């Protein structure tokens, strides 16, 4: 028998010394826990996240 | 042998809120893989399906909180979130074990670690190897020693 | 006499046969007609005087009908099963994937009470699978057979035990029914009675006697001869008639409300009415004869009655009390005693006619449950049979049989010894028997009712010894299911010409003789004493009056493969059964030749093994060919018989058949015209004839090893002929349907060379290992491609095409030549799986020579494989300069106790090179004994030695001093079955002479091309992230934990740690490692395996805060 | 380096630090593009992408995102094969 | 309801004709196409265990004979 994981596995090399620019958006939860989101500099930034 | 309990609890660095629990972890999916299989056959296992009884029950006592049913209701419900949590755990340690399509206990996350397989007797203390092979030997008197 | 064209084998038989070998394949065939009720079986059945004979379909029917509503307004019936005509051929139910089968009709009948109104017609019931002339099934295509099931016969067994606390002796009885719900009477642990039902709380006899409306004055009346029988009486406080049925319900079932009517029903619903228990006619008889109940009379009702339990009670009463006789009144005096569990006169074989007739039981039980509702559900004006009758749980009864049953297994069709013996095996094993797991050490002894019964000597090496058995030679099923052997009426102390057919119970009431015994032409016994077996199983001397009965011939314990090993007497039991495991195991070479010296079954077992061809009518052939045979009758028919060709058998061994006869020969009914795999001239041929000398030669024959002479190889006397199938399906995926094309992308023009228009491998082209069988394409969607590979892509003038390449490819280590290619299609109606829309399948032949590591055996468990194959010029030859064949090793025979090899092979030179014994002044002293035709034989004379009745020892020393010279005028071997041989290297004679004669081997099927395996890197679970297992592309050998202490106590610590983490389950490790191999950089550390990390996160998981440590 | 390891007991805020998202639905799969559902069981906005250095929307689909998390799905751009180091809980009433 | 339904159709005229239908009966009786047909009766195909047990003995598992289609072969990794 075979199967798959219903995905898709390569082998590109991954690399860290050249990466895109972040801008970190925390976001406050109502019982008070923040959580921060690392986003693309893109921004449109959502004004409300679902955290952890 | 209630001292004993009562030491081992005493000053062990952990608190006795751990035989109540407010939450449950989830397994990692690939751990409980959903394959399909040569031909679109789809294969699982049966902890999602305890995990989801889990849920279901869950989701269902919120409403009830929420519209308010006298307590006969939100009390049954309660029972069997209870019930639904051990079987989860350990799967016919009380009661009768919840069963899947046909007759077999679906295993739990206890039963697979505690019994004739699982890691502590079983994937543990032997495994199979790359780079070996086999075949039938015959005696060669030419050969020396090494 | 015998076969009609049997060759001409002369035999040191001395004892003549008084009845012959019975058809070896009955136990099947007539079991499977007596459940179709054949016409034959029916009149063999009145033959035996039966008053109204029943089948097994007609008596299955009849205990259905006749169903009702519960209301008795109407019924259904059913009678008159019967069959019209079966669908297909074998032939070509084989080749077109479809079961063998006919259709089953019965007459059923609908009654309607209020009105009188009654219908009558044939319904259809669906197709039944039937056996074929050789006593086996075809399924879907693929030949099975069915095994017969020992089992415990359905009775009232008494039992005795001891217990250790006191140490005081005790007895007890069960009885169990063929259906129902078991009950026992039992005997306490100090001078008390108990008594249990359907393993419940455990209650005194008393109240169950007082609950079956005996008073406190019959059960003394009865009962009052007994000591603790009475003491428990008066222990026992329960009173009344009625008050005692409420006292067993809550007994055995607690709780439930007691009602009084209830309590009433309940104690007859499950023993006194057939509707829920009943003894299946077989433990009623075994209750009339073991209590001597209605003897003379049968009793129509198979259910218990209260008569039963009472007589039971008293039996167990006596048996304490130490009685050895006791009696009922209206029945017949029986002797009081213990049955044991393992005597044949308590097991029973259930074959596949009872089988198969349970299953059909089981399926109308469902039938009849769905008519219950249909009842209710229809109206009288609507109902009818064919819309009250729904014969769905049936067929997928009938279906399920065949296909999952454990007693239903694919036939064993190495060779056709091996097929007839899986026909004639006895399975303890097997739904309603024992288990493997709950099989104990006793149940798998030898026992004496065995002898005549079941093969002592044939049984599986392995952990299912004893479990799984053989039948006899002469042995045949009653219809009860015990089996019977033939012994020769003795009266008046001479043997009579009259054979009664006996039980093992029946037996033991006489004393029986030995055939081997000596008596004159009269047949009185000649000596003072004879040699006999009594009642308990053990051997006496007796006088010559007081024997009842003699055996039929030395033959009668043993089975078909065990008849067929020579000089049986001088191999240990323990070898004999090596050599029988082994004789099933020989594959066919491509030409046979029957043995030189054989024991005279190889006829009787190659012509009922089924895999030769012979006349049905005594005629003349009219012409012969290698495909067809045709005979023109003398009453004026004409036969055409069709011999398959390189066909492959379910172990991939060749089943190629050749005629043995030419134009214009006059045929004999029943005569062999066609040879099959395994036979020459219709004497089964499963092994060569060759020169063999015994001694040790430099070391290459050291432990077992063997030696062969490179002619082996140059004439083919060893080459066998292999074929391997190879199936394909083309079925539709969400992404499109994957098609079977020639072209395929990213292949050179030369790898598609030998692929037909049609992209199907061409019939007759050689094929390697990784070449194309049969090219196939599948849908791949998104592409994706990395930006180098669309450079790459820009560079050529390639392109990706939407499809993966998923071609069926010869798998590794396999080669041959393409002999036979079948297709089929869902555009032709072929009836593929749901979603298949083509299927191919491809034959490759190939044939295989002897080589080192092939495994060669004889027929006395001498077994060993080959360690070197020496050139002709090497091997030592004999003073006329013929080279020895094989050399065996001398070590290997006296430890083994298996020295009839040896004389094997002294009578095997005697046969090749005539004999002639001088009578000038009278017949010597030795040959006093030989019959006439065995004083004389030339060169290459086959000869028979019986197992039992075989060549004596002074008779094979003479016949070896008075063998024939060669064509030189001198003799080569002397009177000690020695020569001398002279040094193929060297050249110089060996200081010895040797010992040098002719022995029989088999090429078994543990070859090498199919056992030899590597890998170095392959496919991994997904699971569990390591090598899989398995022979099929590059499985993995698996490091135990014994292996892990070796290495331990070795101290290597880095090669542990590289063969679990590197090796196994480390998946960057394996790539990284394998990456520094293949570019020669140092081996990276590994890293944590994956076992641990999924063990961490289960622990996670599990609400247990594992947490590691620096 | 390995030294010891201990085997302690888990409380609620071990479990919620464990998680990487609370599971609020039994979805496992869906039926008709068999692609994981969110916010449920094998999701992979809380256990990861099925693909290497791909997200759920399809937008981001190269290694330059790593370490990304695409605000339209909340996928991560990372490997597949760390489904199966995600854990996640549930919270109950 | 779309898969209730063609289960209870199929019911009835496995019932009223006793054999198996046909998908072509079944498109006939529920104006819908036999492919679309085949498509509900994947849609309502129900998954197996991997727990199960195979190979004719309790030890091993279903999941133990699965091959990982996805796994990176050295080689071509390389
Ligand atoms: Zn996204």
């Amino acid at each position: 028998l075979r199967g798959s994981r219903l995905g898709a596995v390569s082998y590109e090399t991954d690399r860290n010394h050249d990466l895109a620019p972040r801008q970190v958006a925390r976001y406050r939860t109502d019982n008070g826990e923040e959580f921060d989101v690392p986003f693309a500099d893109d921004a449109e930034i959502p004004g409300t996240w679902l955290c952890r | 042998k209630r001292l004993k309990v009562v030491a081992a609890f005493q000053q062990s660095g952990n608190s006795p809120m751990g035989m109540v629990l407010d939450a449950v972890p989830v397994i990692p999916p690939e751990l409980r893989p959903m394959v399909q299989l040569d031909g679109g056959r789809f294969a699982t296992s049966d902890l999602n399906d305890l995990y989801r009884r889990v849920i279901n029950r869950n989701n269902r006592l919120k409403r009830l909180i929420d519209l308010g049913a006298p307590e006969i209701i939100v009390n049954n419900e309660k029972r069997m979130l209870q019930e639904s949590v051990d079987a989860l755990f350990d799967n016919g340690r009380r009661g009768r074990p919840v069963t899947g399509p046909g007759n077999r206990p679906l295993k739990s996350l206890s039963d697979l670690l505690k019994g004739k397989q699982g890691r502590f007797r079983q994937n543990l203390l032997g495994k199979r190897v790359d780079y070996s092979g086999r075949s039938v030997i015959v005696v060669g008197p030419q050969l020396k020693l090494h | 006499n015998s076969v009609p064209g049997a060759p001409n084998r002369v035999s040191f038989a001395k004892l003549r046969e008084p009845l012959e070998v019975p058809g070896l394949l009955d136990v099947q065939t007539d079991s499977f007609e007596w459940l179709v009720g054949s016409d034959r079986w029916r009149q063999a059945a009145i033959d035996r005087g039966e008053e109204n004979p029943v089948g097994g379909l007609e008596e299955v029917l009849a205990e259905l009908s006749p169903i009702e509503d519960f209301s008795g307004s109407m019924s259904l019936s059913f009678s008159d099963p019967r069959f019209d005509e079966v669908k297909a051929s074998v032939d070509e139910c084989k080749d077109k994937d479809m079961t063998y089968a006919a259709p089953l009709f019965v007459t059923a009948e609908f009654i309607n009470n209020n009105t009188g109104e009654i219908k009558s017609q044939t319904v259809f019931m669906g197709d039944f699978p039937m056996m074929t002339e050789k006593g086996t099934f075809i399924i879907n295509g693929t030949e099975r057979v069915v095994v017969s099931q020992l089992v415990r016969s359905p009775g009232v067994y008494f039992d005795e035990t001891i217990d250790k606390s006191t140490e005081k002796t005790l007895h007890s009885v069960k009885v169990i029914p063929g259906r129902g719900a078991w009950l026992e009477f039992d005997v306490d642990k100090r001078d008390t009675v108990g008594v249990r039902i359907d393993r419940k709380r455990r209650q005194p006899v008393t109240v169950l006697l007082k609950a079956l409306g005996w008073t406190n004055e019959q059960i003394v009346e009865r009962f009052g001869f007994s000591e603790i029988m009475m003491g428990t009486l008066e222990k026992d406080t329960t009173s009344g008639t009625d008050e005692a049925l409420l006292d067993i319900y809550r007994k055995l079932r607690p709780g439930e409300p007691p009602t009084k009517e209830s309590a009433q029903t309940l104690l007859e619903n499950l023993f006194f009415k057939e509707k829920r228990y009943d003894l299946a006619r077989v433990g009623r008889y075994k209750v009339n004869k073991k209590l001597g109940l209605n003897a003379g009379k049968p009793i129509t009702s198979s259910t218990l009655t209260e008569e039963d339990v009472v007589a039971t009670i008293e039996y167990l009463v006596r048996l304490h009390e130490g009685q050895t006789s006791m009696t009922v009144p209206g029945g017949v005096e029986v002797p009081v005693e213990v049955d044991d569990i393992d005597h044949f006169g308590n097991r029973r074989l259930r074959t596949v006619g009872e089988l198969i007739q349970n299953q059909i039981r089981v399926g109308l039980s469902r039938m009849e449950r769905v008519v219950r509702e249909r009842m209710t559900t229809q109206d009288v004006e609507a109902i009818t049979p064919q819309t009250l009758i729904n014969i769905r749980p049936v067929v997928a009864a009938i279906k399920e049989f065949f296909g999952t049953s454990q007693l239903s297994q694919f036939m064993d069709q190495n060779n056709p010894l091996s097929g007839l013996t899986h026909k004639r095996r006895l399975s303890a094993l097997g739904p309603g028997g024992l288990s493997r797991e709950r099989a104990g050490l006793e149940v798998r002894d030898v026992h004496p009712s065995h002898y005549g019964r079941m093969c002592p000597i044939e049984t599986p090496e392995g952990p299912n010894i004893g479990l799984i058995g053989s039948l006899s030679v002469y042995a045949r099923v009653n219809p009860f299911g015990f089996i019977e052997t033939p012994y020769r009426k003795v009266e008046n102390g001479v043997v009579t010409d009259q054979i009664d057919y006996l039980t093992a119970d029946e037996e033991d009431r006489h004393v029986v003789a030995q055939a081997n015994s000596p008596t004159d032409e009269n047949g009185r016994f000649t000596e003072d004493r004879v040699m006999v077996r009594k009642k308990g199983g053990e051997v006496e001397f007796v006088s010559a009056d007081q024997v009842d009965y003699m055996d039929v011939s030395p033959r009668q314990m043993v089975s078909v493969a065990t008849a067929m090993i020579p000089f049986l007497e001088h191999d240990d039991a323990n070898r004999a059964l090596m050599g029988a495991n082994m004789q099933r195991q020989a594959v066919p070479l491509v030409r046979s030749e029957a043995p030189l010296v054989g024991t005279g079954m190889e006829l009787r077992a190659a012509i009922d093994a089924g895999d030769v061809v012979v006349a049905d009518k005594t005629g003349v052939i009219e012409e012969v060919s290698a495909d067809y045979i045709t005979v023109m009758a003398d009453d004026g028919t004409r036969q055409s018989y069709r011999l398959r060709k390189f066909a492959r058998s379910n172990h991939g061994t060749c089943a190629n058949q050749r005629p043995i006869v030419d134009a214009g020969q006059r045929v004999e009914a029943g005569q062999v015209i066609a040879d099959g795999p395994c036979t020459q001239n219709g004497e089964m041929a499963l092994g060569k004839n060759l020169l063999v000398a015994i001694m040790p030669w430099e070391g290459h024959n050291y432990e077992d090893a063997i030696i062969l002479s490179n002619r082996l190889v140059e004439e083919d006397v060893l080459t066998s002929i292999h074929i391997e199938e190879h199936e394909i399906d083309a079925r539709d995926t969400k992404l499109g349907a994957e098609e079977i094309t020639r072209d395929i992308p990213n292949v050179s023009d030369e790898v598609l060379a030998d692929l037909d228009e049609r992209g199907i491998v061409r019939i007759g082209a050689e094929v390697r290992d990784g070449d194309i069988l049969v090219g196939k394409v599948t849908p791949k969607g998104e592409t994706e491609l990395t930006p180098e590979e669309r450079l790459l892509r820009a560079i050529f003038g390639e392109k990706a095409r939407e499809v993966r390449d998923t071609s069926l490819k010869v798998p590794h280590g396999e080669s041959g030549k393409v002999i036979g290619i079948r297709v089929f299609s869902r555009e032709d109606d072929d009836e593929l799986p749901a979603g298949v829309n083509e299927l191919v399948r491809v034959y490759v032949a190939q044939k295989r020579k002897i080589s080192d590591g092939d495994k060669l055996a004889g027929r006395h468990g001498n077994k060993g494989v080959i360690g070197k194959i020496l050139p002709v010029e090497d091997m030592p030859f004999l003073p006329d300069g013929t080279p020895v064949d094989i050399i065996l090793n001398t070590h290997g025979v006296p430890r083994r106790m298996n020295i009839g090899q040896i004389l094997e092979t002294h009578l095997g030179w005697v046969a090749k090179a005539g004999w002639n014994i001088d009578v000038a002044a009278g017949v010597p002293d030795w040959a006093s004994k030989l019959p006439e035709e065995l004083y004389s034989a030339p060169a290459d004379s086959t000869v028979a030695t019986p197992v039992f009745d075989g060549a004596q020892e002074g008779e094979l020393a003479g016949l070896l001093g008075s063998t024939l010279p060669n064509r030189d005028g001198e003799v080569m071997v002397d009177a000690d079955g020695k020569s001398t041989l002279f040094d193929g290297r060297s050249g110089e004679p060996f200081p010895y002479p040797v010992t040098v004669g002719y022995m029989y081997i088999l090429k078994l099927h543990h070859l090498v091309d199919d056992k030899i395996h590597a890998r170095s890197t392959g496919p991994y679970s997904m699971i569990t992230q390591q090598p899989l297992g398995g022979k099929a592309q590059f499985g993995g050998q698996r490091f135990g934990e014994m292996e892990c202490w070796a290495m331990q106590a070795y101290g290597a610590a880095y090669t542990l740690q590289e063969l679990l983490t590197i090796k196994s389950d480390d998946t960057v490790g394996r790539v990284k490692v394998y990456e520094a191999i293949v570019k020669g950089e140092n081996i990276p550390e590994p890293g944590i395996p994956e076992s641990f990390k999924v063990l961490l996160k289960e622990l996670q998981s599990l609400c247990l805060n594992v947490e590691v440590l620096s | 380096f390995f030294d010891e390891l201990r085997i302690g007991l888990a409380t609620a805020d071990d479990i919620r630090n464990w998680s990487y998202g609370e599971v609020k639905k039994p979805e496992t799969i869906n039926y008709r593009t068999l692609k994981p559902e969110k916010d449920g069981l094998f999701c992979e906005k809380i256990f990861g992408p099925t693909r290497d250095w791909e997200c759920y929307c399809g937008k981001y689909k190269r290694v330059r995102f790593k370490g990304i998390i695409c605000e339209r799905c909340g996928v991560e751009v990372t490997r597949a094969k760390v489904r199966r180091e995600r854990m996640g809980h549930i919270e109950l009433a | 309801e779309v898969i209730n339904k063609l289960g209870r159709i199929q019911r009835e005229l496995l019932q009223d004709l006793g054999r198996e239908p046909t998908p072509e009966e079944l498109a006939k009786e529920m104006d819908i196409t036999p492919e679309k047909v085949l498509e509900i009766q994947q849609y309502a195909r129900e998954p197996i265990s991997l727990d199960q047990t195979i190979g004719d003995e309790g030890d091993s598992q279903l999941g133990d004979f699965i091959e990982d289609s996805e796994a990176v072969v050295a080689v071509d990794a390389v």
